[PDB]
RNA sequence: UCGCCCAUCAC
RNA sequence: UCGCCCAUCAC
């Protein structure tokens, strides 16, 4: 009843079910372990968990119809605003033994959660420091070939910007998470995309730029490009 | 020109070839927090003193706080973080550690991340009694359901229970394996089994005089073999945890009053020893000095309290609270003193709550 | 087991410094309490001390046994602090008591300080 | 004489005090950089989360709230006392981190002074 | 004359960021006091600052220039706290000032931040 | 008064 | 089956 089908993009995988509308999903780096009570189908040879988009903004902007994303099999990513990390969960999935994550966490204590679930999922590395201030992890970091950004504090464009100054590689990707209200509450949230749209363009080339309406409300997702 | 990494240290020139390479003298998340909150430490100290040596004046670093410090300590310092020391290690970490780098760097952002949060207990010895305690009580029973599992898994497969001696390995086996017909020569080699022991099993599978149990009983053994491998878990966290809890030591007299009266009290009394047999009585009137030396020689008015009286609530408060409160912090102190000397056992957070109540029950008092 | 309990006392003589306790109380001259315990094991000439055997914190009392082999003195202990502040005679506990002058005790001092000294040998 | 050294927050809340108080900032820098009011409500756990979370009453400390004139100190005071103590404090780390030269027992003088005078006040 | 300066100057740029201090007070929008300037400074909302030469002891405002280069905006020193505190209305002293708002002085904040901006290079 | 990340329990 | 507020009291 249940199948099991590849998504457009590499690594990403959908369910279709009994009501039959698409679920995004991703198969199991660890078979067997849960990481926030998911939904899961045990496959032939196989193990795939779902990813609840009501849960993190990312998986609601894949099924709302974001294009651009380069998050990828065997790639180098580092990611900022992680928490306990059921987005760090299915980026593990997506890129495999093959890649690299790291994970930045500035909330000291929510951090912790992720401590043993790393000893399964090995390609993930959490990190404690301010997410605004690169000099504070610089040792036990690398270049990148994509940036992600959703700690979304009033500072999240200057945390992009010096990560993406660091760690990122030439022709390198970013994405960020525009949580508009914590950037500046006196205007309408275009006036604020508008200004991190003419910040970023003096740095990176902005490839595509999405509002997470109808499922959510004044809150966008960018993606971008280093040369 | 210096930049620093999970496993070591280098210098390298404003061309961009290597000078001089340090690992660490101590377990690296321990150095490394140091060296990226932005203060120096003795290895990174000895490599920038080997180029001050070779006859290098002025120096470039990664972090804004560790180069105001380096110009603190004496030299030409400043900051340029896409510095070729940093941008070649952090580039091409493959031609530094090898192939394998990411592993290493895995093995210490964990153990940062457990570091980057402080411990302080009240009871960490008594805390690791209860942990020693439960290590055999664990132990116990992991033996008792392991029992149970060795009597109920031989109810299917009855040769496993002579062939598999080892606990745990039993375990695991019936956490992955659940149903006898998922034996096959790749799973028991994962396991980490000899070529040998699966020589056997195999031949005994073809053969078996068990019974049958269907994919819906089966799997509940499977489950008790499971919830014994999270014991077996919680085991490791518990040797663990004792592990780092031996590195939380320290003396009572500095956490209930601090050095400033500590170290008066103590060479008042002359000594460690001598304050440990002194009375509450005289600990509250130690350094009074003019006071106590004319109490006696010209019989005046006795010293209501000594070196005591700069403590958080006697210089500070009404009179009515100044004289009782002085011979209260000399009891406390005489039992302070006593277990820092005979015994240096930790406990001074009791100490500490029996001095908040008792000045409490001045409050309600006075 | 505390550390202060260096011997092992019998079904006798403990009792007996009860005892002396009791009738020193009104006939001697005697300190309870073990900061006063302290001062007075210190200073002039003490006969004899008595310390309870269920002191928490160990500790506190942990002091008396080599501040009595500095100074020559004998000590024993007594099951209870709350029955060694009774036998003082306060509603409270005691952890120690200090004999200055025995009053009626001064022949159970004696026969204490005999069988002790050659106890502990 | 001028071979001596001693820290200043080690001396002015004690040293476990102290070096609790340099991690709920995040470090020793954090300790020198963050304002007053907010050195004042580090680790107060689930009552910062309401505060901003529900929006209820600041609270008036947090871990400060072990300083040994705090935390037995009757309600008239605590709060005063818990402020003068977050800008004493502040510059105490400030000391520590930018200077490295000691002057702890004067700034003990002047919070001792202040709590006289709230007690000569309230 | 303290630590914490980073560039030299004489009574120019300084007097005229007193004089900002004297016109903004009442026409835009300002704090006054070293940890309200510290909230607008580690929110980032203060435009420029504005510190004394003669903060005793000194370290209390030591933080200021170098965490205004971490967030990216200008800073300034003139000769006395007291005068300072005058120039924000109050009767004490201040160790310095914040600017949320230049209100009337635009042109002048940006003539000052555009000059300082000479100097912390 | 509102935003996001995140565990756990549940429909 | 779950929550809030005024007055008074305490550290």
């Amino acid at each position: 009843m249940v199948e099991v089908k590849k998504h457009k993009f590499p690594g990403v995988y959908v369910v279709i079910d009994d009501d039959g509308s698409e679920k995004i999903a991703t198969k199991n780096l660890v078979p067997g372990q849960r990481v926030y009570g998911e939904r899961v189908i045990k496959w032939e040879g196989e193990e795939y968990r779902i990813w609840n988009p009501h849960r993190s903004k990312l998986g609601a902007a894949i099924v709302n119809g974001l294009k651009n994303f380069p998050i990828k099999p065997g790639k180098s990513v580092l990611y900022l605003g992680i928490a306990s990390g059921t987005t760090a969960s299915h980026v593990s999935d997506i890129v495999g033994w093959e890649g690299k994550i790291y994970g930045i966490e500035f909330s000291p204590r929510v951090l912790r959660e992720l401590v043993p679930i790393v000893e399964e999922r090995r390609n993930i590395i959490p990190i404690l420091g301010d997410a605004t201030k690169p000099e504070e992890y610089r040792a036990l970091v690398t270049k990148v070939d994509v940036i992600f950004e959703d700690v979304a504090q009033p500072t999240q464009a200057k945390i992009l910007i010096d990560n993406a100054k660091a760690y990122l590689k030439r022709g390198g990707y970013g994405m960020i998470a525009v949580k508009s209200r914590s950037i500046d509450v006196t205007k309408e949230p275009e006036q604020v995309f508008k200004e991190v749209e003419r910040e970023l363009s003096e740095y990176f080339e902005v490839i595509e730029r999405l509002n997470l309406e109808p499922y959510e409300k004044d809150h966008a997702l960018f993606v971008v490009r280093k040369p | 020109f210096i930049s620093e990494n999970v496993r070591g240290i280098y210098a390298f020139d404003e061309n961009g070839n290597l000078i001089e390479k340090r690992y660490f003298t101590d377990k690296p998340e321990k150095v490394l927090d140091q060296l990226l909150k932005g203060e120096i430490t003795k290895d990174l100290e000895e490599l920038l003193n080997s180029l001050k040596e070779k006859g290098y004046d002025e120096f470039v670093f990664e972090h804004p706080e560790l180069s105001r410090r380096a110009k603190e300590l004496g030299f030409s310092a400043t900051t340029e973080f896409p510095n070729i020391a940093g941008e070649r290690l952090r580039s091409n970490p493959e031609e530094f550690l090898g192939e394998n780098w990411f592993e290493e760097y895995y093995k210490v952002g964990v153990a940062l991340t457990r570091m980057r949060i402080q411990e302080q207990s009240g009871a960490r010895d008594k805390m690791v009694i209860q942990a020693i305690e439960a290590l055999d009580d664990v132990d116990k029973v992991i033996n008792l359901l392991v029992a149970r599992l060795r009597e109920w898994y031989s109810l299917h497969f009855p040769e496993l229970d002579e062939l598999l001696p080892k606990h745990p390995q039993y375990v695991a086996f019936v956490k992955t394996v659940g149903h006898r017909d998922n034996i096959n020569e790749e799973v028991l080699r994962e396991l980490g089994l000899s070529e040998e022991k699966i020589k056997k099993i195999l031949e005994a599978k073809e053969k078996t005089m068990g019974a049958w149990m269907d994919q819906t009983d089966i799997e509940v053994v499977r489950q008790l073999a499971e919830e014994i491998d999270r014991l077996y878990q919680l085991r490791k966290k518990l040797e663990d945890y004792i592990d780092r809890a031996m590195d939380d030591v320290a003396p009572n007299l500095k956490a209930l009053v601090g050095a400033k009266l500590a170290a008066r009290l103590i060479s008042l009394a002359g000594g460690l020893r001598e304050l440990a047999m002194m009375p509450s009585s005289t600990i509250q009137v130690l350094g009074a000095e003019k006071a106590l030396f004319r109490h006696l020689r010209t019989g005046a008015k006795p010293p209501k309290h000594g070196v005591i009286y700069q403590y958080p609530a006697i210089n500070r408060s009404p009179w009515w609270q100044r004289g009782k409160i002085a011979r209260a912090l000399a009891g406390k102190l005489a039992i302070a003193a006593r277990v820092d000397y005979f015994s240096g056992e930790y406990i001074a957070e009791e100490l500490k709550k029996e001095l908040e109540a008792r000045i409490r029950e001045i409050k309600e008092k006075y | 087991k505390p550390s202060y309990v260096k011997f092992e006392v019998p079904k006798e003589l403990a009792e007996k410094a009860l005892q002396a306790v009791e009738i020193a109380r009104d006939t001697g001259k005697i300190r309870k309490g073990t900061n006063e315990t302290t001062k007075a094991v210190e200073r002039g000439q003490a006969k004899l001390v008595i310390i309870a055997e269920d002191v928490d914190p160990e500790e506190i009392v942990a002091h008396l046994p080599p501040l009595c082999e500095e100074k020559e003195i004998p000590y024993i202990y007594v099951p209870s602090k709350k029955e060694l502040g009774a036998a003082a005679g306060i509603e409270v506990a005691a952890a120690s008591v200090a004999i200055i002058e025995p009053g009626k005790a001064r022949d159970l001092v004696e026969e204490i300080a005999m069988k002790v000294k050659e106890l502990m040998k």
